[PDB]
């Protein structure tokens, strides 16, 4: 129709990516009942406490406090640089 | 340095309004809720102030 | 029975009932009653919006609103059936185009001298005026003293309060002055003879009620309100233009809320410094307010700085 | 190049000798400090480590490698402040021993 | 006392400082009373100024008074300018608050000994 | 041990055990305790005499850049005989490393502030004054931020109760919005939650 | 009278047909009102225009949480409104101040300062019950101006 | 359902505006046509009118 | 990694300036672009006619409180106080008592609908699954004195509907 | 000099932030704003709560982020508790953690373009924003403020759907970002409205302690998104934008390319999710399932006690920060050793990002100053740190 | 005393009561020793609990279950 192509001369022409999803091909509903898998060592005869010790980790280790040709070690190796992401860097 | 050693018992005021001289605190030991027998809740001194009226709204 | 501090959200025992309470006097009194905390039961006449500015004085659950006419009986009875004390301050100026205006100071204080009194109330307090005398002046000033005696038959002990002229923020008498931007500022009536009456200050008015509301023993012993020091002069009218440097009406305007060239003009120029044997204010203490300090507040004209 | 990457600086102007003064500018001031603190033992260690690789080889881009700063004009700023650092090491005295030990139970965490 | 002071040393750089800003308040009380457009008498303001200074006169230790100096000076920063919109200056006066009884027979009829 | 346990690493636990060691070696004037966290963090306990120069030493170097001042906080600890605890947190840009500076103090004893050393402490340093009263030294503009104009409490310490004293209300008595003593509609019912029997073996106290 | 009381079915209809609200964006209840301004539940042109100058308002809206540093500034704007005004506060922190309720510096209620007429509950009221609160407000206007001076 | 409020389901060419309702007259003693708050739906359509199923 | 955006030197020759000269002088910009992207007016207005039309929801949507009960009425609540101890605003207050039959029930039951911050943890803390956030946003009374819900609202409010509630739990209880 | 306080004015934007202006005739040269309109008592309030109960008060700290806040809290707690979260759960925290950036970077442009005064890009994008809150309601509990991330990983699994929806959503979004490119980039007046404004590029642009954009887009390449991991977050491919000079228009053009990265990551994340569980299995932290807390004996005692009190956290201080979509997010969570935490000091952006308004403003107009503020993207209630 | 706050407010009150509605149930019977009570349906309602029915033919509504259970 003639009101259609005036939208297609202005700002390109899209015709499919509407601002509403109110039309068809929006996902309406889903049928099936769910059931969840129970995976991570929930079972028996090996899955067993004192192996999984998720807590009880010790104190922060004290280093030499009050009461030699060292190489002047950095806290970490320095940050090596970056690439330039070869899609369109300009 | 400006050390200027001196002596005074530090009593600070002005920060509350009037409840310095009104109330009296209490320092005690919480001692074993005797429905059970766990003794972890010893070893720490606590405080609690005066209790005043509780009416019905 | 009382509990704790009466700063806010207390009980304080009392349960009052204030009729009228939409004008200058009745609003400002209740604004103390919701501060100490109580069951204030205020029924209004015909105005849902005109009590909107009233509510943020009582905290929560302390105020309640009901509807009543006054010529009906049970609307003045259903509300007052559970209370302890009750005061009244109802009334106004000029006769309505529909009303009767004579019995409103006669049968309407009698309409709450009905089963209301019989129901078990105490310390019922009505208002008077210092100038309401049985003499032949005026149509409004007298016929107020008729209610002072003909209704005094009922409630044999009341301590009906007798105020003088009052000055506050939004009254009529002091705002009758400086609302006279006109082609001539004339006093009443080009004479400095009788001016003036006793302008007691409005904080003293609301303080007298709250001391008397559990005084005790203040029933029958009626009280009078002392004014400032001491009588007053003609200088007041010159005092206006010197320092001033020369609510449910309608949708557009009220057709008749006038300056009333009738017996309005004489109801104030009839001073009558009455009998000092009434106790009546300093014994119901403590009320002591000058005029020269509260005059900056109410007056408001175009200079506003100098 | 005309922009130095990191905006706010300018390539000003010459590498390989603006640096070579400023390392040697520090080393002469470095000798002024009394040698008992190991501050000299590591700072003179890394400057001699740096200036040996600094002096004097092409190119600018090769000097970026084996000298782990930003761009070469910013490597000035890596040691620019360090000259301002070491001259105030004479003013206060860190080589002096500890002062004001805490009162014997303070850095214990669980109350 | 193994602690360095703030400004004063011992009581004489101190007591000349509390006298100092008192004049700055004293010319301020007539200055603001027409500025913040409130209506009391100006002498009440000068009484309340000396009310505040005299009450804390039970101090025999420096750097606490000096701590109040920093508190006393910071009050003037909002005061000389307009940073207290007609309420905070009125907050000094316990005006609409009901009076405390402070009398033994008077406390006994109302309250569970507050 | 298993899945669903955090896999720790030793490389960062090695270098942070290595780097912070020779920090106390080259300033044994201010450093009083260094400790390594078991998850790659470092504390350098410093008596506040060296509040400026140790920062000024970490302000610039060639082996430690550390020019990203992230976090100034303040933690109170009663029952310590010196209450408060100013704790910094700074970041090395070139090295991806976190380190904190724990400096204790007391109330009345001032602290030489970090105003020339860092200019990100312009609003952070004033906050501790408003909340605790810790008067930092030589700040160009000490004022009142994040509190109301009439408080006298410095609320973030422990003696200040949960509500204040200053529950505010309006009246039409003249115009004003007036203060009043505080009144609640409900107690804020305070529970009791600390279960006994000591779930932690590692942090066991000295049994006295 | 049948003649005079017919008139207020225009005037008390006209005021409930054009409301020009102010909004006080303070907290997270401000953001949801912007989605009501977004044209899904398009707030404009259902009787009510968008934002407006502080002078020309009828219905002020307090949204969010009040602090004691804002309690003076609220009353001053509340004075400058003309006479047939209404106060409607959305958000559960404008009805008792949500939680934050036991904090040392939050206004308890937004009712001890201004008189408010309609209380919408909820951390964010979902811009779905709030048009319902506005149609409640126009339903509240069944008042009269005649038979007030015609009675007394 | 139920009274006279025939909930029209449209031609499946909308969403948010496909299941619109009609209010007609005096559900529980109200006025004729000019006061509906929208709360007059029976509490079974909230499963459907809100598009929850 | 990197990308250098808005980093492009100009053309600076004879012909390409005529593309930058016709731009400023005759406005081939700002109309071809901005006068066409506005119009773009012919699209359908996506507006919900709220008193008639309503929008979408989810089966796990929160809202009004209500209480459930068993088949023929039993008061499913057992007053085990767990919803109280996890309410962040402490909007719950419960006083219980042994009713004369023997099983314990409630006497006072409160939800501060003002204070209620809708963390919904009460729905996920009851073992006998008593309190349920019912999905109805019908609200907005006129006083502060009304929204404090007592018990005899909530059982009534839990019995204005149940088939609305009983279908949403039955479609969602497998996930949680 | 005139001392106008153009701020409390409810002139759109956000009627707050009342400040002073000691303007020198026309130029400003002195700006000293006031904050504290919402202090709310936050950091004192948490000292009485437990860990699970205090959790939504992190959610209400922004206006916008719902899953980027509480991302900075559970990850600030799980380090203390020696837990890695289960692998299905980590793919959701990156999914919603890379969907809130498509809420800030829409609001950070439109609301800036409303103070400026453009009407139509405010309505042209929020109408597309509605297609995204249906997700939040479908998964967690509400419109915005969702107590959804827990310390024990994800609360519950997202239902059937939400995979042909997000792929339906994200395949039609780049046309909408190509709209605003025509609306603002190629336009001259908006370019003329913002070029060479707020030129702050020196080392005091980092000595002020700024976080990202109003960083790297002005120069210094650094971010917390591929030098520091969170979860499965390094196993996806993307790049980070850098602008040319140090003004607002070269921190504006970060945000167009930033939204062109979140579409790639979502279209990269959906291909890699395995089926699995939700919670941490050892159940001293996660509650057990509803079908379990009605059958066995072991389930209730590790259910009924887990809501009266909370967890058992070991002592020792900790700290972390993540990428909030406007900056770093410091949390210095002091632990004591019980169900109730000790001090919880937060660092939010805006402390640095608005104290440096003093440097950034002067030498310029008054109409410049409102155009400055909507570039840093400052939200109040978030300056309550 | 409190009777004034609802004048013209009609006192919206509940109608049914669960104070005694157990007693109209057809009290169940089995003739065994111990019975499950997952009443109201499985995975909802009150949890599983086992009751001894030997003594005045009853159980005691299990507390949780509420329904009168006996033999
Ligand atoms: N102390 C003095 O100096 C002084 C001076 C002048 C007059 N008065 C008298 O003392 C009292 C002070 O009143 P005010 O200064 O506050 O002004 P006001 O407006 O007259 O207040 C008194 C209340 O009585 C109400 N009222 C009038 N007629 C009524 C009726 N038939 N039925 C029910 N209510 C009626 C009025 O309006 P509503 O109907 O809307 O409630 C008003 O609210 C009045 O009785 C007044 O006549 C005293
Ligand atoms: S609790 Fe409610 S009012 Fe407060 S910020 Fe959140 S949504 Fe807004
Ligand atoms: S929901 Fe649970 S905790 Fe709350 S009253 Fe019912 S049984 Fe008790
Ligand atoms: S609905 Fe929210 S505020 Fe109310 S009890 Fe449940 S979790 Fe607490
Ligand atoms: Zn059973």
């Amino acid at each position: 129709r003639f009101i259609q192509w005036l939208r297609n001369w202005a700002s390109g022409r899209d015709l499919q990516a509407k601002l509403q999803l109110r039309y068809q091909e929006i996902s309406k509903r889903t049928q099936p009942p769910p059931k969840l898998p129970v995976g991570p060592s929930h079972k028996l005869s090996n899955n067993y406490y004192c192996t999984r010790d998720g807590r009880r980790e010790a104190m922060p280790p004290s280093i030499v406090m009050s009461s030699s040709e060292k190489k002047a070690v950095s806290p970490a190796p320095p940050i090596k640089r970056w690439e330039l992401s070869q899609d369109e860097p300009y | 340095i400006t050390v200027d050693e001196k002596l005074d018992i530090t009593t600070i005021t002005g920060v509350p309004e009037e409840h310095i001289k009104t109330r009296k605190a209490r320092i005690f030991v919480p001692a074993r809720n005797n429905m059970q027998s766990g003794v972890n809740n010893t070893k720490k001194w606590k405080m609690e102030f005066d209790t005043r009226e509780r009416w019905e709204n | 029975i009382p509990h704790g501090k009466g700063g806010r959200s207390s009980v304080s025992g009392i349960v009052a009932t204030v009729f009228g309470a939409t004008g200058f006097l009745g609003r400002y009194v209740v604004n103390h009653l919701g501060r100490m905390g109580s069951q204030v039961i205020v029924p209004h006449r015909c105005e849902p919006y005109d009590t909107m500015h009233l509510r943020p004085m009582g905290d929560l659950g302390q105020i309640i609103f009901m509807d009543w006419n006054g010529r009906d009986k049970d609307s003045i009875r259903r509300a007052v059936e559970h209370s302890s004390v009750v005061i009244n301050l109802v009334g106004r100026e000029w006769e309505t185009q529909n009303f009767d205006f004579e019995d409103v100071f006669v049968k309407i204080p009698q309409a709450i001298a009905q089963v209301s009194k019989e129901a078990g109330v105490e310390k019922f307090i009505h208002i008077s005026h210092l100038n309401a005398d049985i003499k032949s002046s005026s149509k409004y000033l007298r016929s107020k003293a008729v209610g002072e005696k003909e209704v005094r038959e009922t409630f044999p002990e009341a301590t009906i309060i007798k105020p003088a002229e009052i000055f506050g923020r939004e009254d009529r008498f002091l705002n009758y002055f400086a609302n006279i931007r006109w082609f001539g500022g004339v006093p009443l009536i080009s004479l400095g003879k009788k001016t003036v009456k006793q302008p007691v200050y409005i904080v003293d008015v609301t303080k007298g009620i709250i001391n008397a509301i559990k005084d005790p023993d203040a029933r029958g012993k009626t009280f009078a309100f002392v004014g400032p020091s001491r009588y007053l002069l003609f200088d007041l009218v010159q005092y206006v233009f010197a320092v001033a440097h020369r609510i449910g009406r309608l949708f557009e305007i009220s057709p008749f809320e006038p300056w009333t060239t009738r017996d309005k003009v004489e109801r104030i120029h009839t001073t009558d410094k009455i009998l000092p044997h009434l106790p009546g204010l300093e014994d119901l203490g403590v009320e002591a307010t000058p005029l020269e300090l509260k005059a900056i507040e109410v007056l408001r004209r175009h200079r506003t700085y100098r | 190049k005309k922009t130095t990457g990191l905006v706010g600086l300018a390539v000003c102007e010459t590498p390989h000798e603006r640096l070579k003064i400023l390392y040697t500018k520090i080393l002469d001031v470095l000798g002024h400090i009394p040698k008992n603190a190991a501050y000299r033992k590591y700072t003179e260690q890394i400057t001699n480590e740096k200036l040996s690789m600094v002096k004097a080889e092409p190119d600018v881009k090769k000097l970026e490698e084996r000298l782990q700063g930003g761009q070469i004009e910013e490597v000035i700023l890596q040691a620019e402040n360090e000259l301002s650092l070491a001259r105030k090491m004479i003013q206060w005295k860190p080589w002096e021993p500890l002062v004001e030990e805490p009162p014997a139970s303070q850095w214990k965490w669980p109350i | 006392t193994s602690v360095k002071p703030i400004f004063s040393r011992d009581m004489n750089e101190a007591k000349r400082r509390v006298r100092e800003l008192y004049r700055a308040w004293y010319r301020e009380v007539p200055n603001t009373v027409h500025l913040f457009q409130l209506d009391i008498s100006v002498k009440q303001g000068r009484d309340k100024v000396r009310e505040m200074f005299k009450k804390n006169a039970h101090i025999t230790d420096p750097r606490v008074v000096d701590l109040l100096v920093i508190k006393g000076k910071m009050e003037l920063e909002e005061t000389i300018k307009v940073w207290k919109q007609r309420t905070h200056v009125m907050r000094f006066f316990h005006e609409t608050e009901a009076p405390r009884p402070k009398d033994f027979l008077s406390k006994f009829y109302v309250g569970h000994d507050p | 041990t298993r899945p669903t346990v955090r896999p720790r690493n030793d490389v960062a636990h090695k270098q942070l055990s290595a780097f912070g060691e020779y920090v106390a070696e080259i300033l044994p004037k201010y450093v009083q305790q260094v400790q390594v966290s078991c998850f790659n963090e470092l504390e350098i306990c410093i008596h506040p005499d060296g509040v400026i120069p140790v920062l000024t030493f970490l302000r610039d170097h060639s082996n430690a850049q550390f020019k990203s001042l992230a976090d100034l906080t303040a933690v109170d600890i009663p029952t310590r005989q010196n209450r408060f605890e100013i704790v910094y947190n700074l970041l090395s840009l070139r090295f991806n490393s976190r380190i904190r500076v724990k400096t204790y103090t007391d109330e009345l004893t001032p602290i030489e502030s970090s105003v020339p050393v860092y200019k990100a402490a312009n609003w952070y340093e004033r906050e501790i004054w408003d909340m605790f009263g810790v008067f930092f030294a030589n700040h160009p503009d000490l004022r009142r931020i994040l509190t109301d104009y009439g408080f006298e409490g410095h609320p973030f310490r422990k003696d200040f109760p949960l509500s204040g004293y200053v529950e505010l209300r309006y009246d039409d008595e003249v115009k004003r919005v007036v203060a009043e003593p505080v009144e609640l509609a409900q107690e804020f019912r305070k529970f009791d939650l600390n279960s006994p029997w000591e779930a932690f073996p590692a942090y066991r106290q000295p049994p006295e | 009278e049948y003649v005079v009381a017919k008139l207020d079915d225009l005037i008390n209809w006209a005021r409930r047909s054009s409301l020009w609200p102010m909004t006080f964006g303070l907290a997270c209840c401000a953001v949801e009102m912007m989605h009501m301004a977004a044209p899904r539940y398009d707030m404009d042109r259902f009787g009510v225009v968008f934002r407006a100058s502080p002078r020309q308002s009828d219905v002020m809206i307090v949204a969010g949480t009040l602090t004691n540093k804002m309690a003076p500034a609220l009353r001053k704007v509340y004075d400058q409104m003309p006479e047939p005004r209404y106060v409607v506060s959305m958000g559960s922190c404008a009805n008792g101040g949500g939680y934050y309720h036991y904090s040392y510096s939050v206004v308890r209620g937004c009712d001890r300062i201004v008189p408010v007429d309609i209380y919408v509950p909820g951390c964010p009221p979902t811009a779905e019950a709030l048009l319902y609160g506005i149609l409640q407000l126009q339903k509240k206007i069944k008042r009269e101006k005649r038979l007030r001076i015609w009675y007394r | 359902d139920k009274y006279g409020n025939k909930y029209y389901e449209d031609n499946k060419q909308f969403f948010g505006r496909h299941r619109w309702v009609i209010y007609t007259t005096e559900m529980n003693g109200k006025n004729t046509f000019w006061d509906v708050d929208g709360s007059m739906v029976p509490p079974e359509w909230h499963r459907w009118l809100h598009c929850m199923t | 990694t990197y990308k250098y955006v808005n980093l492009r030197e100009p053309s600076m020759d004879m012909k390409s300036v005529t593309d930058r000269a016709a731009q400023t002088l005759l406005w081939t910009e700002l109309i071809r672009g901005l006068g066409m992207t506005l119009s773009y007016l012919f699209r359908e207005p996506a507006t919900i006619n709220y008193p008639f039309e309503k929008g979408p929801l989810s089966p796990r949507f929160r809202g009004e409180h209500a209480l459930r009960r068993y088949p023929s009425g039993e008061e499913r609540c057992i007053a085990c106080k767990l919803c109280e101890a996890v309410c962040p605003a402490q909007a719950i207050t419960i006083e219980a008592e042994p009713r004369a039959d023997g099983s314990r029930r409630t006497t006072r039951y409160d939800i501060d609908m003002t204070k209620c911050i809708y963390c919904g943890f009460c729905q996920e803390a009851c073992p006998v699954d008593a309190i349920v956030e019912g999905p109805n946003f019908e609200f907005s009374t006129e006083t502060h004195e009304e929204l404090l819900y007592n018990k005899e609202k909530l059982l009534n409010n839990g019995d204005k509907w149940e088939a609305e509630i009983a279908a949403n739990i039955q479609a969602d209880y497998l996930y949680r | 000099n005139l001392t106008l306080n153009f701020g409390p004015q409810h002139p759109a934007a956000h009627g707050v932030l009342r400040l002073v202006m000691e303007l020198s005739g026309e130029m400003v040269r002195k700006c000293d704003p006031h904050i504290g309109l919402l202090h709310r008592g936050t950091e004192k309030l948490i000292e009485y709560k437990t860990y699970l109960q205090a959790l939504p008060y992190f959610d209400r700290l922004d206006y916008v982020s719902m899953m980027c806040n509480e991302q900075a809290y559970s990850l600030a707690v799980e380090k203390l508790l020696n837990i890695q979260p289960p692998p299905r759960a980590q793919w959701i925290r990156v999914l919603f953690g890379e969907i809130t950036r498509l809420l800030n970077h829409i609001m950070a442009v439109t609301t800036h373009a409303l103070d400026i005064g453009a009407m139509t890009p405010f309505f042209w994008m929020f109408e597309e924003r509605e297609k995204m809150f249906e997700f939040y309601e479908r998964v967690s509990g509400a419109r915005m403020h969702a107590a959804y991330v827990r310390p024990g990983g994800v609360h519950q699994d997202l239902p059937l759907g939400l995979m042909d929806d997000i792929y339906e959503f994200s395949k039609n979004f780049s046309l909408r970002i190509d709209e605003l490119e025509e609306m603002l980039t190629n336009n001259r007046i908006w370019r003329n409205r913002t070029v060479d404004i707020g030129i702050v590029t020196a080392e005091d642009a980092l000595n002020y302690g700024f976080s990202g954009v109003m960083l790297r887009g002005s120069g210094i390449q650094w971010d917390l998104r591929k030098t520091q991991p969170y979860d499965v977050y390094d196993q996806v491919e993307f790049d980070v934008p850098i602008g040319s000079r140090g003004d607002c228009y070269d921190r504006y053009l970060c945000r167009v390319e930033e939204m062109r990265q979140s579409i790639r990551i979502i279209s990269q994340c959906l291909n890699k999710m395995p089926p699995g569980e939700i919670k941490v299995d050892d159940a001293k932290v996660s509650p057990p399932k509803r079908a379990e807390m009605k059958t066995s004996m072991e389930s209730l005692i590790h259910h009924f006690k887990l809501y009266t009190e909370g967890y058992q956290v070991p002592p020792g201080a900790t700290y972390t920060a993540i990428e909030a979509p406007k900056g770093e997010f410091g949390v210095y969570l002091v632990s004591d050793g019980s169900s109730r935490p000790y001090r919880c000091k937060i660092k939010a952006p805006g402390f640095a990002h608005l104290a440096g308004l003093d440097k950034m403003s002067k030498g310029h107009m008054l109409a410049d100053v409102v155009a400055i503020i909507g570039t840093q993207d400052i939200v109040f209630g978030e300056v309550d740190r | 005393y409190r009777k004034v706050r609802f004048v013209g407010r009609q006192k919206e009150v509940n109608e049914n009561f669960a104070i005694d509605l157990i007693a109209e149930q057809p009290v169940s019977q089995v003739g065994s020793r111990v019975i499950s009570c997952d009443g109201g349906g499985g995975a909802l309602g009150h949890p599983r609990v086992y009751i001894n029915l030997d003594k005045e033919t009853k159980t005691g509504t299990c507390g949780y279950c509420g329904l009168q259970f006996r033999q």
